[PDB]
């Protein structure tokens, strides 16, 4: 649970994708959305809407009142199943929306924390867990340095000594 | 230097509901409940519907002088209350089964089988054509000629390749006096023959209420004459005989539709007495009485999923 | 420390992946309770027939005692007072369904016994006051003066509502019994209406005695529109109507079979084992319900887990 | 998971803190009650659509239609039973997993507040008084205040 | 120390509401698709099978139809049986009679009134040839006149058996009025069948008809269930097709009439299909809609596989 | 973070140690097998099956009633087909997410066991002080004692 949690607000200035990073550098400050996680989720939610619509089977029915006044018992029998199927479909659809609406919003909570742990596991003691979903580097890190946090190609032992020394300064 | 992780957010107002949380604002949402219709009748798979503007199926099937050609239709539409049913009052035996069989027809063609010249002929003011009284066009009213009513024996044989639908009727006069005036013999019989059908109809002389100024009655019947089968008539003198038949080919079934709307050159997969539906969606809420491949009817107003994440603007 | 609640809870729920689980608090969504007595449906008392069929109460069976509105009808599994004189009713079930819910029902005299003067008819099969009698609401026309003539009478609905007419024909046992009752050998009943056009003929056939009677009497019915007129004409096998019933039909229900008896209450859902007062979505009380009810389910416990698991 | 058995002695709410000092979190508990109460109501109220019902009215020579009425009645009893029984089984697990997430997320709501100012011990975490543990419940806890006090007793 | 999950050389794939085509460790299909292609019993009860006969042809003593099965669960007749009524005609409430006989706990044919007591003379037609030499229905008797008149036949059978008893009888509709006098001297004829429940009187219907099996005349059949202590009374003037045999019946359950071309195999099932029985504990199948017995729910799908193991890469 | 899974692990579904001297966890796997066994069983056993007969018993003059029996056979097919299809897709996601859960719950079962006595590498693996085969049965058991190896970790961490 990260959306309603430590990352309280959603970055209203991010349009590239759904989940992304924000870097504060002396050289610049900007947003860069993680396309790998967003495209997996954009395809993921569309897979759910399509399966709800495509798995439905329709086989042509002609629904009309064809019984006369001396056949009202059969007329009520057709009413029972017409009204019975409206009750089955209305209830199943309404709850299907509610159940899958939750599983969508929680699918976004999990994808955020998994990406938060993707950075947290990547750089371990080379930064400090601030608590906003943000990490402050113990060392210096420029614009090309932050491909690696996004890509996943971040070398911890390169800047480790800079983190081990700038930490004992107390 | 710092790195922050976050999620999308936009100026969105669309709301969805969660089984645990109500009124949740959302980035992007999609609706799956069809609420749209175009308000005009259309075809089904490109096949037109047989539409009767002011006539019932019986009034159009018989030759009602007030009723006004189509070789094929997918379904039938008739108004809530047609004003041109049977001009001369009466009944139609197995009328609902006959309508359901004619709901969807592959081929339909009127055929003359036994003409008027071979059959004298009777008329009533309950069926006006042009000020002057007329009668049903597709059938003949047999009244006595030269004051003596003899026996009629006429057999038509279906020689066409399809099944054909024969219609005929019997007349129930008001009292015993009107019968002798029209049909000389006091006791009357009508026998119809077929490899399937065996019946013998006797008129019912009974005092009744005036309907369109007519206390008499006329009750109609029908069968389907198999391709090489023949139908045989033998009447004492209460006969309302067929002059025209209908070659039919039966390949599909639909229902009879009730709506006041009319035709527009459109096409659709699902039909509704309020207007057609063009939907890939799984549900709708337009009308219960539908014809065609349709979404499931649902008693609701909103079925909105959450395609995007929850938003706080 | 960070922890969660726990109490002395005994209610157990089930999980799609766990067979047997204990839980803090549990809520049931399956209604299993009824009150064991009939009530009103949306504030309308039902029409209850103690030992009477719909045909026995509609006709004038003396065993049944002589209400303008009811939501549904209750009759026992097998009422002991159907037709005191044996016979059959034509379209009896469609008539019952038509009368299952009536907004206005009122018995009216249309053609009194005084107007039928051929004579009346009586049988020992229908005892009323220890003496042989017949149906209260219909009359059996038997020949008078040893000569049966033609009876021609018509009634014209003059009311602002529809009215229901009942009549019938008598099927004698043999050809000799008819001549004694009805001098004409061949006989007809012709009923005329803007809608109805029928002609009844008796069928003489040897039959077994039911309630000490070998003959039969077969009944028919129609609805007379507010300005239409019904016309009877009989050579003399006529069971003629004396009473009719003004009908205002605004909704439909069913006939209910239950041995229960009335309690002064009200309900939205009715059951032959007692009405239900529930807003829950499911029940396992009975399949044969009348009114807005939860859905019938074959289960004993449908309990959700409102609280967290507790051990 | 880690916090085993729960507390029998907690009656404030469902999720709560325990303090052992020299001298419940209603926010997480209130959001949970609102969520589950909404689940029960929606399972009851979204099916609120209901109309009239009837019984059986077919004679002995109409038993084919009576069997057709039996087919649809037994068919709907099969549908509603299977849906309801599975709906209860499915939503009960999602309810139990919903409590698992709330407890661990409440564990991180405190874990993110104090980083090196304490040691992760059973879901239990310098000196801290009764007014100090208001900061743990509210989400308004200060890290740099007791930073050096922990930095020095950590290396002892 | 490393922590990991299982993986095996599995190509089995399942689908997910958000992912499609997941290679998975273990998979289980819950959709039944296999059937044994042969007719089996039902919970230990054999079925009544008619190779080339319909129920009407098997019930009446049709000379071509063959078999005293005292108990059966359901009835099998092929698509278009070739042995219905050897003499053409109709069967009244035929479909309701078939639905009643679909499941019978006890069945036994009983002679109620023999051919000797009806000595009118017996009637035979070429439409029902037993062995080239013409015969009639073996269970009913065609009562044709003797010498100069048709004296009224009065015969009654008071049921004294312990079970309900099914009676069949019929009426012959001649081709023309001349044929009736030849067979039954009286021109106006009747058949009166009386029961505490039944009150019936039949009149033949003279009508010119087409030849079916070389016969233009028809024969309509009727039936009732005579309660244990009840009596049935026959009084006819001619045109009478009289009952010679009846059936004791015990009714304890209902079933349907099945259309299939297969034949019996010594097997037992809880669910039967016109393409072959099913032994499935699965909740779903896709074999055939027309099923008998406790069965899984019919579904239109080819694969319904759950995922039992974790995903594999 | 645990990519590809262990193909050399056949003891069960769910530790791998590279010590100087694969053993699956017996509890976490059997409890997982019990659940998935219960899900498939509850999906099947909750179905209610009754004796029903389908036969197309209506003649040619009863086709309206025949069309009514059609609409309900067609209605129930569309219901069961849509429900059975979506139930599989929903429960298959739950099953695979349930397996992602059991893998992570075991990762934290070992992580909280040895805290500052090891380093989270990032592949679901840790690097310890020294630990033997009888020391890693203590990690599997849940009977891993922190105060025994605390000083050795605090000393080799300042290197
Ligand atoms: C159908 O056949 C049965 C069998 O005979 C007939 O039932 C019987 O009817 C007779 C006379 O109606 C009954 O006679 C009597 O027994 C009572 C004592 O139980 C006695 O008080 C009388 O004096 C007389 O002896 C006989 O009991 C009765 N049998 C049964 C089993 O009820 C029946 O009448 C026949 N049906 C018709 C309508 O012909
Ligand atoms: C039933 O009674 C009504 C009442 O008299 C009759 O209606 C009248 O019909 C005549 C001629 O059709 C009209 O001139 C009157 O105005 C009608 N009266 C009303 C109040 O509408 C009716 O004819 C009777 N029905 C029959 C068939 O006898
Ligand atoms: C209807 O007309 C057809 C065509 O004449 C008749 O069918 C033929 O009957 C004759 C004599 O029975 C045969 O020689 C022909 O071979 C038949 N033709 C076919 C295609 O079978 C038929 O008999 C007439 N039907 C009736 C009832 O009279
Ligand atoms: C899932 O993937 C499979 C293959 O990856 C797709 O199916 C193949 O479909 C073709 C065409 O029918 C068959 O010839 C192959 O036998 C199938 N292979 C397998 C293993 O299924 C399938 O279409 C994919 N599903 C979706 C929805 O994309
Ligand atoms: C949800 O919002 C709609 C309009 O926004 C409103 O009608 C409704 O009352 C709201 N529900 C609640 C519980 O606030
Ligand atoms: C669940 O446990 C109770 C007692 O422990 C027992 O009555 C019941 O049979 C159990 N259910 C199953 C399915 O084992």
């Amino acid at each position: 649970g990260a959306i309603a949690g430590f990352i309280e607000g959603g970055w209203q200035g991010m349009v590239d994708g759904w989940y992304g990073y924000h870097h504060s550098n002396e050289q610049g400050s900007g947003y860069a959305a993680d396309k790998e996680s967003t495209q997996k989720a954009i395809d993921g939610v569309t897979n759910k809407v399509n399966s709800i619509i495509d798995k439905m089977n329709t086989q042509f029915e002609a629904v009309g009142r064809e019984f006369n006044n001396l056949e009202r018992r059969i007329e009520n029998l057709n009413k029972k199943m017409e009204d019975g199927f409206l009750d089955v479909w209305t209830y199943n659809a309404e709850l299907l929306v509610l159940m899958e609406n939750e599983r969508t919003l929680d699918f976004h909570d999990s994808n955020v924390k998994n990406l938060y742990d993707k950075v947290r596991l990547q750089l371990r003691d080379n930064a400090k867990e601030l608590g906003n979903g943000c990490f402050e580097f113990y060392h210096k890190c420029d614009n090309e340095c932050m491909e690696s946090v996004r890509n996943g190609t971040y070398d911890y032992p390169q800047y480790s000594e800079e983190a081990r020394l700038k930490r004992e300064e107390i | 230097d710092q790195i922050c992780i976050g999620y999308h957010a936009n100026n969105s107002t669309e709301q969805v509901d969660t089984i645990m949380e109500k009124n949740v604002t959302v980035t992007h949402a999609q609706d799956i409940l069809e609420k749209k219709h175009n308000g005009k009748l259309c075809d089904l798979d490109g096949v037109k519907p047989l539409i009767l503007r002011d006539c019932s199926v019986a009034g159009w099937l018989l030759g009602n002088p007030m009723c006004d050609n189509v070789p094929e239709w997918s379904y039938i539409v008739e108004k809530a209350n047609p004003v041109n049913d049977l001009c001369y009052p009466g009944d139609f035996n197995d009328y609902e089964e006959l309508k359901h069989l004619l709901s969807r027809i592959n081929h339909f063609e009127k055929i003359q089988i036994i003409p008027k010249s071979s059959w004298s002929l009777g008329v009533s003011s309950a069926c006006p054509y042009q000020g002057k009284s007329s009668f049903f066009r597709n059938v003949v009213w047999l009244i006595k000629k030269n004051s003596t009513a003899p026996t009629i024996k006429r057999s038509y044989n279906n020689t066409n390749q399809e099944d054909l639908l024969v219609l005929w009727g019997i007349h129930h006069p008001n009292d015993a006096a009107e019968q002798t005036k029209l049909y000389q013999n006091p006791t009357t019989y009508i026998s119809v023959g077929t490899s399937t059908l065996n019946q013998r109809l006797v008129p019912r002389i009974a005092t009744r209420s005036k309907v369109n100024g007519q206390s008499g009655r006329m009750e109609f019947f029908w069968t389907i004459l198999k391709p090489n089968d023949a139908i045989n008539f033998e009447s004492n003198g209460n006969f309302i005989a067929p002059e025209y038949a209908y070659k039919i080919v039966k390949k599909g079934d639909s229902t009879i539709m009730k709506s006041e709307l009319e035709y527009g050159n459109c096409n659709t997969k699902c039909q509704t007495p309020m207007g057609a539906i063009n939907s890939s969606m799984p549900f709708h809420n337009i009308h219960p009485l539908t014809i065609g491949e349709c979404p499931k009817y649902v008693k609701s107003n909103r079925l909105v999923l959450a395609t995007g994440l929850r938003n706080s603007p």
